[PDB]
């Protein structure tokens, strides 16, 4: 779906969201906002990665600042479901707005 | 040894009764099929002592519970009418006197609302609401194994024909008597030898079918034939001679189907392929290759 | 003894190789044989590579039993150093860091189960000191712990397990979770316009 | 350091702590009469060939259900053939069972429901073992619906018992296979929500995840079988719609007992084909001497209730003026309906219909739901 | 494959065998294949859902289990064999089917062979138990053990391939590759013996992961993907049902092969009206005891209709020997079946096959002659 | 006795080979 967290259109890549996704998105927000560290325990089963992966996307595309995203997980299976579901949300952004945006998303690991 | 209940579903139509009593020599028959239903229920509760009697009559307008009174109307009577004398015993006389104030009041109504004739046929509807008074009286099971029995005096007159839209009810009446174990027996009075749909009723439920000609003599008809008991069913015979074929007619044709083609959606019957190639009733498409092998003509050499 | 030879009647046994090539290789076999109904069993370490980054969810979890609490090596001389140095500089108790990290190990193979709200899967802990460090637990997890299961039997958990099993088998009712534990986007308008 | 007998008393008596109770049933019951608002005429497929799959393996021996598992199926699944046979007299059915591994047929497909009995009966004394096969009985399932016509739809119900299935072969290539020959399997689980099962009644389903069905008790198991009787509701993208060629058979009268077609046996009675003259003991069957379809009227109309099922009654409204104090049906008076003190008609039993608006009580409107199929007040109404 | 019609036609010795287990389609074949003539290929025609049964029912095969593990002892211990057992061992455990075909035709019998390996290291080392050295084993079988565990590394040369980055365990510790932290306890190690090497407790781990992932492998055989494993059906649309829906036109045609007016009408309901009001004489239904005669002849006569024909309806008793009436049933078997294939060919529709059709009727002509 | 009833569909096992061969 699309919906506004304050001034900040969010693309939510289903057509039905948690409640503790909103609520993760308004605490992310507002940290955002403030500018500080923070630690949220997004319980596991919700959505934790997608909605990370959209409220920041909105977040860099919408604000003028597009400042750049740093996810750093522990293994490469969640790097790679990170880059799986970031595909699902970049291809229903693109549906949407209709056109694919100047965006480049890549994961790094070792040459192995 | 098991009591039973009789249901009697009468078809009273002004219409019907008219053609019949124009046909035949004598004039209102109305009062001697009555009489001898009335003789006929004195009969079958004579036959136990815990036995019960329902009495629905069928008219043009709809349909109403002749017997017993309406609780409403139970609770606002009682002006005892003279029509049945009351030297009578009390437990005839009570269920006499009622069925002859309901027709009373029944063609009344009919005398009042005689200005509009109605097309629609509410014997089946009648059939339906006999049902489901008696299965009240085996769900209410007041008494132990009250068994059960429906008696359909209808009349044709030779002028009501064939009813195509009674089939489905009169079908569904069928299945519902067949699943509680009620026979279903029925008295036509009029010239129409054959009535295909209560034909089948009489014979799919375990019922007898008994046509007659002349409305005199009816309590010889009901007291002999009519009077098999559901506890006596098994052990009695059953005279109801010209066996039904349970056949069916067309949709589109309306003739009696020989071998033939129904829709696979909603099974109606067809003589001949629809023209089309379209369902009559559903309108549903056929694919044209099925249709040709069943218009495929058979073969044999030169 | 022969406990296997009676898990083998119903369920394929694969176990955590400390090759990592092997240890896919039993994954991959584990998700296979859930997909078709053979039924799998998977032993792992809670503190192994498995118990990282891999999901069990649906048809791969159902079921995580944790034998004891994954406690680490106590003798070890790294640990009992690492104790000593948050003892003296953040005032953190040696028993409670353990019990924290045991915990929370415990905490993320538990959290592994689940992907969706319409994903089930029970939770088992077989150890006697599990009872005293349920406020240790996640909040959400602590939630679904009632008082009455802290000292379970076996018999007992195989019952709740069943009654449970056979419970979630019946389909749900949407009306019951269409605006309570899942939102569309005109029940997030009302909760917004609620919030204001 | 204390014991367990040094506490003090439970105290369980001193524990225990002693209208509109009318009122708490009927709210449970409207939410009964919610559920039953999805009245929709949806397209069903009359003509069924069915391929009900029992488990016979070592979990038929758990000892859940009364008295064992494997005997209550069995003996249910003689009362499923009975109400199947009743209310779809044209569909054919087979029973195949799993045991050992390997799927066994028991009786094969035909429109004779005593023959299935008698195989449900043999089935009954043996002792269920082994460990079950859905793919042996999917594959066997498969080909006993070959040769079924496009016209007559393929049904599989499966009754699995146990929790874990092992197959000789890859399993979703016989679920792609059923997928592609238009096999609708509903699969019905004894202990637990089995992936295999809800994948295979999804991919068959298409998509309804709502044909896997797990009992809770003993009457959920008696209404899950119940359930089953009612023909599915066709995808719209299915497109046999196909005549169907069947003649209506003479119950033939003779004192002489005559070799029928079908059996080679002596019977007085029975029913000359009409296409070809020759005679058969019991209907509906195909006709051993043409492969013509004999049915009766009766046989058509057991069905004609699906196609047109009635709208479910509607509450009357308390504060609505009633057309009678009594019902129509049965003409049963309505009491004085007060659940409280001060209740008056409240939760009045009259059913208003949606075309006569005629008034039924409960108990004509779950006879109506049950036994009839028509509206009484519909067909008194002089149309 | 094996179960189109045209393959359960022309296999002659299903056909022989389904002849042999049957009693009953016995005896229509023998007297009408080749005691009449009729091609054989016409009898199974219609009789392909029983050749298709009577294939299924041995065609058919267990699953893949692990038969070893079933196996267990019970002075004396005896375990019983049975055939599919051996079939189970040879399917799952290829190595002991090796060592079957190069020893039991040669040197020594089947039974002695089962004895030699169930007290072998072999056994206990497939069964999944620890070998010990303290065992004496079977110098016979033990020979293969090495050729055994070449079958092991044979095993994961169609084991071992590469995975998807979902459950890609060995990048998970290849992410980082110049890591150098503190090395795991023997906790975390696999076990050692006094001498620093292996126990051996690990080699039966692999053991049953192998022996799980042939099971699994054997049933690969003729008999974007993370996009939607990482995406959450919950939070997706439910399912809508596309069932077809129908209404029904009930303006069927009527069945085909003096209207009163409304003065008549209520002057007929007056009349019953006043004969209802003045006296319901019910002793009126009293027939005048003629026309009850004919109503006592007519239900009479109805009576000994319906009862001549209901007084008789496992077949009934015949007053015919038990010669001549198999005969006459057997005749009657054969019309019917000849019958059936004259209707199916001419039904058919198809003209190529208009010869069959008229060696059918020739067929029932003879029939005809022989009734 | 069905001993000679199966003998004799043995030896109609055989004509039946000897004729379809
Ligand atoms: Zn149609
Ligand atoms: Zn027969
Ligand atoms: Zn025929
Ligand atoms: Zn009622
Ligand atoms: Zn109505």
């Amino acid at each position: 779906m699309k919906f506004y967290i304050d001034d900040l259109p969010v693309l939510f890549p289903y057509p039905k969201i948690y409640p503790e996704q909103y609520n993760y998105m308004c605490d992310i927000k507002k940290t955002l906002d403030v500018g500080g560290n923070s630690i949220l325990e997004m319980p596991s089963g919700t959505g934790k990665t997608v909605s990370l992966l959209s409220l920041t996307i909105a977040y860099q595309m919408h604000y003028p600042e597009h400042r750049k995203i740093i996810y750093c997980s522990r293994t490469m299976s969640e790097i790679e479901k990170a880059l799986v579901e970031l595909e699902n949300l970049m291809d229903y952004r693109t549906k949407e707005l209709g056109y694919q945006e100047d965006f480049r998303g890549l994961g790094l690991t070792s040459r192995k | 040894e098991s009591p039973s209940l009789l249901t009697v579903i009468i078809e009273i139509a002004p219409k019907l009764w008219t053609t019949f009593d124009e046909e035949g020599n004598e004039k209102g028959s109305i009062i001697k099929v009555l009489e001898a239903l009335i003789v006929f229920l004195n009969a079958h509760l004579a036959f136990n002592s815990a036995n019960k009697v329902a009495v629905i009559a069928a008219y043009s307008q709809g349909i109403k519970y002749l017997y017993p009174e309406s609780t409403s109307a139970l609770k606002a009577s009682r002006s005892d009418l003279k029509i049945i004398n009351s030297d009578m015993y009390r437990r005839f006389r009570n269920v006499d006197e009622t069925l002859v104030e309901e027709i009373y009041k029944l063609f009344e109504l009919e005398k009042k609302q005689i200005e509009q004739n109605s097309q629609r046929s509410t014997l089946a509807g009648a059939m339906s609401a006999g049902l489901t008074y008696v299965n009240r009286i085996s769900k209410e099971s007041v008494t132990t194994s009250l068994k059960s029995r429906l008696l359909v005096l209808t009349c044709g007159s030779g002028s009501s024909k064939d009813e195509i839209f009674q089939y489905i009810p009169i079908m569904n009446c069928i299945f519902s008597a067949t699943k509680m174990k009620c026979p279903i027996d029925v008295v036509k009075i009029g010239g129409s030898k054959e009535s295909t749909f209560l034909q089948q009723t009489t014979d799919a439920t375990n019922g007898v079918y008994l046509h007659v000609e002349s409305t005199e003599g009816l309590i010889q008809y009901l007291a002999t034939a009519m009077f098999i008991d559901p506890s006596l069913r098994p052990i009695i015979v059953k005279p109801n001679h010209g066996s039904v074929d349970f056949r069916t007619s067309c949709y589109l044709t309306g003739r009696v189907v020989a071998v033939g083609f129904i829709c696979s959606v909603c099974l109606c019957v067809l003589s001949i392929i629809p023209p089309g190639n379209k369902c009559p009733a559903c309108d549903s498409q056929f694919d044209e290759h099925v249709i040709a092998k069943l218009k495929r003509k058979p073969v044999v050499p030169r | 003894m022969g406990i296997l030879d009676e898990v083998w009647k119903h369920k394929l046994i694969l176990v955590e190789t400390p090759d990592a090539q092997e240890t896919s290789l039993a994954l991959e076999t584990y998700r296979k044989a859930c997909s078709n109904g053979r039924g799998a069993i998977l032993l792992s370490v809670a503190r192994g590579k498995v118990s990282e980054g891999i999901d069990f969810d649906h048809q791969y979890g159902r079921t995580v039993l944790m034998i004891g609490i994954p406690f680490q090596y106590t003798e070890s001389r790294i640990l009992k150093a690492r104790l000593e140095f948050m003892r003296e500089n953040y005032r953190i108790r040696e028993n409670d860091f353990l019990s924290f990290d045991a915990m929370r190990h415990a905490a993320q193979c538990l959290g592994r189960v689940l992907r969706g709200k319409d994903d089930y899967g029970v939770m088992v802990l077989a150890d006697r000191r599990f009872s005293r460090k349920r406020s240790q637990l996640p909040k959400w997890i602590a939630q679904g712990l009632s008082d009455a299961d802290l000292n379970l039997s076996t018999d007992m958990a195989i019952s709740n397990t069943k009654q449970f099993l056979r419970t979630m088998a019946q389909p749900t009712d949407p009306k019951d979770q269409e605006g309570v534990s899942v939102w569309s986007y005109e029940d997030l308008i009302k909760h917004q316009n609620s919030r204001k | 350091g204390g014991y367990a007998w040094e506490d003090e008393i439970k105290r369980s008596w001193d524990l225990v702590k002693v209208m509109a109770s009318l009122v708490a049933s009927i709210v449970e019951a409207r939410k009964k009469r919610t559920a039953k608002k999805n009245i929709t005429p949806y397209q069903r497929g009359i003509i069924r060939s069915l391929i009900l799959t029992l488990d016979c393996s070592e979990a038929m021996l758990e000892k859940d259900l009364r008295p064992n598992r494997h005997a209550m199926i069995i003996q249910y699944a003689i009362d499923f053939v009975h109400e199947f046979f009743d209310q779809n007299p044209i569909s054919q059915m087979g029973i195949i069972i799993m045991r050992n591994g390997l799927a066994q047929l028991v009786s094969q497909v035909s429109g004779n429901p005593q023959d299935h009995i008698d195989a449900l009966k043999s089935i009954r004394k043996q002792e269920p073992k082994g460990n079950p096969s859905l793919q042996n009985a999917l594959e066997m399932a498969r080909g006993l619906l070959l040769p079924v016509p496009a016209h007559c739809t393929r049904e599989v119900l499966i009754v699995f018992g146990s929790l874990s299935t092992t197959d000789p072969g890859d399993i979703h290539q016989t679920i792609d296979s059923l997928v592609s020959e238009k096999i609708r399997v509903k699969v019905l689980g004894l202990s637990a929500q089995v992936a295999i099962c809800k994948e295979l009644c999804k991919a068959t389903n298409y998509g309804d995840e709502s044909f896997y069905k797990i009992l809770l008790d003993e009457t959920h198991l008696k209404e899950l079988f119940n359930e089953a009787v009612t023909p599915l509701p066709v995808n719209k993208i299915n497109k046999g719609f196909t005549l169907v060629k069947m003649g209506f058979p003479t119950r033939i009268f003779e004192d002489t007992p005559t070799f029928c077609s079908c059996h080679s046996k002596l019977v007085y009675g029975g029913y000359f084909c009409p296409n070809c003259h020759s005679k058969v003991c019991s209907l509906p069957t195909v006709c051993p001497c043409c492969d013509l379809m004999l049915i009766l009227s009766t046989h058509l109309a057991r069905s004609y209730h699906h196609l047109m099922p009635l709208k479910t009654f509607a509450e009357v409204p308390t504060t609505e003026k009633f057309r009678s104090e009594d019902c129509f049906s049965c003409q049963s008076r309505f009491p004085i309906l007060k659940n409280h003190k001060n209740g008056k008609l409240l939760t009045s039993s009259r059913y208003r219909c949606e075309d006569c608006k005629q008034e039924f009580c409960v108990d004509c409107d779950v006879f109506i739901h049950e036994i009839l199929h028509n509206c009484p007040g519909c067909e008194s109404k002089p149309v | 494959d094996s179960l189109s019609k045209e393959k359960l036609l022309t296999n002659l010795k299903l056909q022989q065998s389904l002849l042999k287990g049957n009693k009953v389609l016995m005896k229509v074949f023998q007297e009408t294949v080749i005691n009449a003539g009729l091609p054989p290929s016409e009898f199974w025609s219609t009789r392909i859902p029983l050749l298709r049964a009577f294939a299924l029912s041995t065609s058919q095969k267990v699953g893949p289990y692990n038969v070893l593990s079933t196996i267990k002892p019970v002075n004396k211990v005896n375990v019983n064999l049975s055939r599919e057992k051996i079939l189970n061992i040879f399917e799952n455990y290829p190595i002991v089917k090796k060592a079957y075909t190069d020893n039991v035709p040669k040197n020594f019998k089947e039974p002695e062979f089962w004895a030699r390996f169930f007290s072998s290291k072999l056994f206990r080392k497939l069964r999944g138990e620890k070998i010990m050295q303290n065992d004496r084993g079977d110098v016979i079988i033990d020979r293969y053990l090495t050729l055994d565990q070449e079958f092991d590394r044979k095993d994961d040369d169609m084991l071992l391939h590469p995975v998807k980055k979902i459950i890609d365990l060995d990048g998970n510790i290849q992410d980082d590759p110049v890591v150098r932290g503190n090395r795991p306890d023997f906790t975390m190690q696999p076990g050692v013996d006094i001498n620093g090497n292996s126990d051996g407790t690990v080699d039966i781990l692999k053991g049953m992961n192998r022996l799980s992932e042939k099971m699994i492998m054997a049933l690969k055989n003729e008999y974007n993907d993370e996009r939607n494993e990482l995406k959450i059906d919950d939070l997706n649309e439910s399912y809508k049902t596309n069932y077809a829906i129908i209404h029904l036109k009930r303006n069927a045609h009527e069945k085909t092969t003096l209207k009163v007016s409304n003065q008549q009408m209520l002057q007929q309901l007056s009349l019953v009206m006043d004969n209802l009001i003045n006296k319901l004489d019910l002793n009126q239904v009293v027939p005048n005891n003629e026309v009850s005669n004919k109503i006592n002849k007519r239900v009479i006569t109805a009576i000994k209709i319906n009862a001549k024909q209901a007084k008789h309806n496992l077949e009934v008793k015949s007053t015919l020997p038990i010669d001549l009436l198999e005969s006459c049933r057997m005749l009657h078997t054969t019309c019917c079946e000849f019958l059936k294939h004259f209707y199916i060919h001419f039904q058919s529709g198809e003209q190529k096959q208009a010869s069959t059709v008229k060696k059918l009727y020739n067929h029932l002509k003879d029939c005809i002659e022989k009734l | 006795e069905e001993r000679e009833n199966e003998k004799t569909l043995n030896d109609y096992y055989a004509a039946l080979a000897k004729k379809q061969a």
